[PDB]
RNA sequence: GGCCAGCAUCAGUUUUGGUGGCAGGAUAAAUCCAUAGGAAUGUAGCUUGCCUCGGUAAGUAUUAUAGCCUGUG
RNA sequence: AGAACUGGCGAUGCGGGAUGAACCGAACGUAGAGUUAAGGUGCCGGAAUACACGCUCAUCAGACACCACAAAAGGUGUUAGUUCAUCUAGACAGCCGGACGGUGGCCAUGGAAGUCGGAAUCCGCUAAGGAGUGUGUAACAACUCACCGGCCGAAUGAACUA
RNA sequence: GCAGUCAAGCGUUAUAGCGACAUUGCUUUUUGAUUCGAUGUCGGCUCUUCCUAUCAUACCGAAGCAGAAUUCGGUAA
RNA sequence: UUUGCUCCACACAAUAUAGAUGGAUACGAAUAAGGCGUCCUUGUGGCGUCGCUGAACCAUAGCAGGCUAGCAACGGUGCACUUGGCGGAAAGGCCUUGGGUGCUUGCUGGCGAAUUGCAAUGUCAUUUUGCGUGGGGAUAAAUCAUUUGUAUACGACUUAGA
């Protein structure tokens, strides 16, 4: 769906003469806090060796953007589950949002590298402060000053079966 | 400018069930050889993300603080 | 006479400045701005004057107007609605045809029976008085 | 990719008036007038001065770029034309039977002629395009000149020329006759 | 996909590398604090045999070539970053193929060698025709009349391709020889010379222009002044 | 909203133009289509006429005349497309099937008429631009129709009477919005304004 | 009183709208305002080259005759 | 192919998969109303020629069974990745110039000079230049390219993956 | 076909194990010399059509293709 | 085959079935371009203006549209005549002259409507192989049977005969 970003704290069951267990944050973009939680779970045990039935959430919150009607240049880090082993890829992605760029490259993953949700982990989305360090160029042709474009061949959109006139398509 | 024939794309229900069959046969027999081959079993900060420098800044930092966390 | 002739053919231009009409959505038959580019399909814009909050919009849901005025690059709101309102951008926009024929489609439908009767009272007065003068001319 | 904008700049001379409208060129020039029909190519013209004139893609891809840089030569080859010409110098060449190049009018239709191309009895007839000129070379041996300002049509009527006189069935590293294109090249020679 | 494919060859010399750069900045750096005058040469379309005979008749001293943009920087290209006091004026002062002569003789000992040095040469493009040339009427010999046909060899079948479409002379091949119609004017004394006609006097082996470096300037070392020679800059 | 609607065939693209056709037709409305011969498909002319040639690769092997039939003319070819698109051995296809009539060029008494337009169907709103098209009349030529002359010459002369019919009808809309701007400046029409006429 | 219907007020099931009062979260994030810094896809001004009566190319210049970004409240 | 356990079908209609023993839904008194499953919504055909981000042009595309043809092979189609390298003391492409000296290195041949062959393949001067990458000559010549420089001026090349 | 050799890849930190392209041995040796068990269905005549995987006819490309003749290949039923 | 046949008007008569219920309301071409208006030195010209839908334009008031009085204007509109021109793609229609005869809601007045009972399509639009009135126009063929043989199984074909 539409992608929210939140933050699980989890941690081990605390046991005999070991309380306060070290507590664990991991930022997931999920559509909802059943789906982020799931995948919460499934990072810890990939990574430590922590179980779901040995632990539990402490705390899950919903991370707005900071500054939405901002536009921004992300640098985007992934890797894709394949037979080869994990494969890391770099994108650029311009947007106002963190979940914008991520819902796009989801997408962007699913129509070239035929890659699903469940395939597709996120390593790092990070904002690049200056425009010198822009380095794919279907981004930095949108980084011209006093940039202007057209957009020949305007086709409208009819509400009829019939037209009584042929359209036009200037713009 | 003589048109020759063309191969039909409609389904056949005898070879599509074939197939079923076919697929089912090759995968039982792939995870059977996979039971019983004997063949032996990171790739890091890729080189156009900007902020390696800070990446690898924050792995050492991270290494040196870890080597005296465990001892004491 | 004998100077070379390239045809023009003028493009409304995506542009920072570029004023636009939404189309579709909660802020339907509003003018907004063109504030800054994301790429060839979507941009923000910024509609104080209207009450359209500024947002990343598709190229897809608004119409490019003729009308541009001057705009800094990444404009907050509120320098948007200072330097539209210097740039008096609603006085242009209700003085174009286009303007006048949605204002026109709005009061037609909001014509009630009574007044479509005294239009067509009307309507018959001045088709008499035209056809008069198409009679001599 | 999708480029945003790529662009070509024609550059036009002094003596010359280039008029564009709905991607038809015309351009005129001290040899005459040359007209082009350029709508299987979506591009956009533009006139910077009168000395320069830009020819642009908006959006597009690889394909659409090469055949930005196609109409640019084209219409570079069109001022060429216009200005100086072109002018193809051939020769034949032959063993045993001389070769008979001549003009000949059929109902004014303006054949070049052939004759006696390794004895054969048949006459090949190459008709004479649109705008070129035939000339016989003075004091040069079995030298045909075709001239014009139409590029296409001086090379087009050249490679007719030259295919007419195919030696058929025969070992080409023994036999040689034929009509060689021998130089491309201008008209005018001021320098 | 749909990229030219470069083509492979398989010879026994390899590039040179941006070593080869810093040994040469490194070598004069170290000349110049070496030798006491700087020399600045061009040398523009020298042949190896003269170049290596002007470098035995200067034994004892040092001749440099390079990149230009190279020299330049080892002898500082600012003010700020020159190796020593008013040697940019002499880097700025280089100009096309550069040479440099670190040396410790008189400035007028240099000045009347190269004031004295001349070779015979090929004529190059855009130069002043030094003859009016022309290939005689019948058979094209190897000299091409400038010697006595009964002397001189006819030309060899194989350079009538080269000089039908390269050097674009009508010719002829008549029982294995090349032959010309009617005599062919090469080129009149006193016209600037294109690449044809450069290639057809260097075919034919006419070799009436005259070689000679050109000297620019020099620094000295002591004296940390740079003069301004202007030998054969006519 | 007409009782018989005249579509233009010209610029259309084959397939949506039948498909829209076949739904109005079941509906209940009556359609002429004219210049089927200036309709369009997508693709290359090579693609289309091979397209032709397996079409006409079929028929009855043991009596040819009872085959397939196959129809050369450009609003036959229309009429093949729609045919497929209606169910056409029941009652309620054929009389949806009799709604409908097609012509190459505009025959009386259709050109005094008005023409309209799809515009879910035309090729310069449907097409990306660069995409290769072949015209319908240019097939059925190479494939066997023997009028695409005679059709031409027609539409030639209809276009110098129709020509010329404009020009006396755009003259009068000049005198009659002459006439009806100098009426602007009244109560009646400062009163239809207010009204919003 | 037999046949077929219309409207109103209700009941059971259900479908489609308008509008109000509340509660949570970074007690939304933003916008807006104030303040402290900062940079360019460098605003005004100033220098120079030589340019269609000053419109430009290249340096300085951080708010000025535009503005933007970050933290804090 | 031999074992063990568990489902489905025969006795069983209904919706969908165009059609159908084992596929996807769902099991059945007679009706009305509402809502759905699986599958679908250009037209045949009930239902958006809906909205959105990308990819693809096939001289018989594809809308298929995830098995085979299939060698993850071939391609100067096109898109996005990855890792290496070169680069304003000058990227790639082009044009021009240099491309030398011992030396026609030794043996061999009627001839054989870098370039029919067999073995060595060195030294000097360099900015660089093979006891020579090919064209060429009866042998030389000439051309070439390996390499270097001048002009030009900002990105370029190679191998892999999808 | 069997047995081997090489090594682009696959594989991996344990030079294990796979493995395309190439390649060797046997079959099969040097002077162009000098019929061996189908165990169960086959063929005519008349007449039509289809495929192309082309023998001829048409047009092309390559070859020491002089010419003549031939060989190999492409489009083509 | 007890005046058969066909049209031109005035009465009665019946009728209007893939679906009337204000009007199918005519440039052509382009779409990386056009429409319209205006001006000039008439062109690939200058200037202006339009689009972003027909959500238009034209029609459209009166017992399903009655009866009457005026005012303003020389217009609009129906019918039957008549003047001329054009249209062959299936023209069967488009334009036009003149007078006559009705309406006109362009504006101001006076009478009428009811009871179809609170809705029930509440019946409204061309052509008419029918008849009675009539003034005008035109008075044929084909087949069987007989016959020929350019034809032929039979039919059919092709000939001939007041
Ligand atoms: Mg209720
Ligand atoms: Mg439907
Ligand atoms: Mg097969
Ligand atoms: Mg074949
Ligand atoms: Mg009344």
């Amino acid at each position: 769906a539409h992608f929210k970003e939140y933050q699980v704290i989890g941690r081990r069951l605390p046991t005999e003469s070991v309380p306060e267990p070290k507590l664990f944050r991991m930022r997931i973009f999920a559509s909802n806090e059943v789906i982020a939680k799931s995948r919460y779970w499934y990072f810890l045990q990939k990574l430590h060796k922590v179980k779901k039935a040995s632990g539990e959430i402490v705390s899950i919150n919903q991370i707005n953007e900071a500054h939405p009607t901002k536009v921004k240049n992300f640098g985007v880090w992934v890797r894709y589950d394949s037979r080869s082993g994990t494969h890391n890829m770099y994108k650029e992605i311009r947007d106002v949002s963190r979940v914008a760029a991520v819902e796009t490259l989801y997408q962007d993953m699913a129509a070239r590298h035929r890659a699903r949700f469940r395939s597709i982990h996120i390593l790092k989305v990070a904002e690049i402060e200056k425009t010198a360090d822009v380095k794919r160029q279907y981004v930095k042709q949108f980084l011209t000053k006093d940039l202007k474009f057209p957009l020949p061949h305007r086709v409208q959109k009819s509400t009829k079966t019939f037209s009584y006139k042929r359209p036009s398509t200037f713009y | 400018m003589r048109v020759r024939k063309r191969q039909s794309r409609r389904t056949s229900t005898k070879l599509k069930e074939g197939i079923k069959k076919k697929a089912s046969a090759h995968r039982k027999k792939e995870k059977k050889m996979a039971k019983k081959d004997v063949t032996w079993r990171d790739p890091g900060i890729p080189s156009n993300f900007p902020y390696k420098a800070k990446i690898l800044e924050e792995i050492e930092a991270k290494k040196m603080k870890d080597l005296e966390e465990r001892e004491l | 006479s004998t100077d070379s002739i390239v045809k023009a053919s003028n493009w409304r231009l995506v542009e920072v400045g570029r004023v636009v009409l939404i189309k579709k959505g909660q802020s339907a038959g509003k003018l907004a701005a063109i504030v800054e580019i994301i790429d060839q399909k979507k941009v923000l814009i910024d509609g104080p004057k209207a009450g359209v909050p500024r947002q990343a919009i598709n190229l897809g849901q608004v119409v490019l107007t003729p009308l541009t005025f001057a705009l800094p690059r990444g404009a907050r709101t509120a320098t948007v609605s200072k330097k539209w309102a210097a740039a008096a951008v609603c006085e242009k926009w209700a003085a174009s045809s286009w303007a006048k024929k949605i204002a026109q489609r709005e009061r037609r439908a909001a014509l009630t029976d009574f007044e479509r009767f005294q239009v067509m009272v009307l309507r018959k007065q001045k088709r008499y008085t035209v056809k008069k003068a198409l009679a001599k001319a | 990719m999708k480029y945003i904008q790529t662009e070509q700049q024609i550059e036009v001379p002094e003596g010359v008036t280039v008029s564009i409208k709905s991607r038809i060129v015309k351009v005129v020039g001290p040899r005459g007038t040359l007209t082009k029909n350029l709508k299987h190519i979506d591009v956009t013209f533009t006139k910077v001065n009168n000395q320069l004139i830009k020819v642009a893609v908006h959006n597009g891809g690889r394909k659409h770029v090469a055949a930005l840089r196609t109409v640019k030569s084209l219409v570079d080859n069109m001022i060429t034309g216009v200005t100086k010409g072109y002018k193809y110098k051939m020769r034949y060449v032959y063993a045993h039977f001389p070769i008979n190049v001549n003009i000949v009018e059929k109902d004014g239709a303006k054949f070049i002629e052939v004759r006696n191309f390794l004895g054969d009895k048949k006459i090949r007839n190459v008709p004479v395009r649109d705008g070129v000129t035939i000339e016989f070379s003075t004091n040069v041996k079995d030298e045909i000149v075709l001239s014009g300002n139409s590029v296409e049509d001086v090379s087009q009527n050249a490679a007719d020329l030259q295919q007419i006189c195919r030696v058929r069935n025969k070992d080409i590293r023994k036999f040689l006759d034929g009509i060689y294109v021998s130089h491309k090249g201008f008209i005018t020679e001021d320098l | 996909r749909s990229k030219r494919s470069k083509l492979v060859t398989l010879a026994q010399t390899d590039k040179k590398g941006r070593e080869n750069k810093e040994r040469i900045f490194d070598e004069v750096r170290e000349a110049l604090d070496t030798y006491r005058y700087v020399w600045v040469l061009h040398l523009d379309d020298v042949r190896t045999p003269v170049l290596q005979e002007i470098r035995t008749s200067w034994a004892g001293s040092k001749l440099i070539m390079g990149k230009r943009k190279v020299l330049q920087k080892a002898l500082g290209e600012k003010r700020e970053e020159e190796y020593k006091e008013n040697l940019y004026q002499l880097s700025k002062l280089c100009s096309g193929v550069t040479g440099l002569l670190f040396t410790d003789e008189d400035v007028n000992t240099v000045k009347e060698y190269f004031k004295s040095y001349v070779r015979s040469d090929y004529s190059r493009p855009n130069t002043k025709a030094p003859l009016t040339f022309t290939i005689p009427e019948g058979i094209v010999y190897s000299r091409g009349g400038q010697i006595p046909a009964e002397e001189d060899v006819p030309m060899i079948h194989s350079l009538e391709p080269t000089m039908r479409n390269k050097f674009e002379i009508p010719t002829k091949i008549k029982a294995g020889k090349i032959t010309i119609d009617s005599p062919y004017l090469v080129c009149t004394e006193g016209e600037k010379l294109d690449v044809r006609q450069a290639l057809i006097l260097k075919q034919f082996g006419i070799a009436a222009s005259e070689f000679k470096v050109k000297v620019s300037a020099y620094y000295d070392n002591d004296s940390s002044t740079v003069e301004s020679t202007n030998i054969n800059m006519e | 909203v007409e009782p018989v609607v005249v579509i233009d065939g010209k610029g259309h693209l084959v397939g949506r133009l039948a498909s829209v056709v076949a739904k109005q037709l079941l509906n209940g409305q009556k359609i002429v289509v004219v210049r089927a011969e200036e309709l369009n498909i997508s693709g290359e002319f090579f693609r289309n006429k091979l397209k032709y040639h397996d079409f006409l690769r079929k028929a009855t092997a043991f009596n040819k005349t009872r085959g397939p039939f196959h129809f050369r003319a450009p609003s036959r070819i229309f009429y093949k497309a729609l045919r497929g698109m209606v169910s056409h051995k029941t009652a309620r296809g054929k009389a949806a099937l009799e709604r409908l009539k097609v012509f190459e060029g505009i025959p009386p008494p259709y050109d005094k008429k008005k023409r309209v337009v799809v515009p879910q169907a035309l090729r310069v709103l449907r097409l990306k631009p660069g995409r290769k098209y072949t015209t319908l009349g240019k097939l059925s030529t190479s494939v066997g129709w023997k009028y695409e002359d005679v059709v031409a010459k027609l539409e030639a002369k209809r276009k110098v009477s129709s020509a010329e019919y404009y020009a006396k009808k755009r003259a009068f809309t000049k005198k009659v919005a002459s006439a009806n701007a100098t009426a602007a400046e009244s109560d009646v029409a400062k009163q239809l304004a207010a009204l919003g006429y």
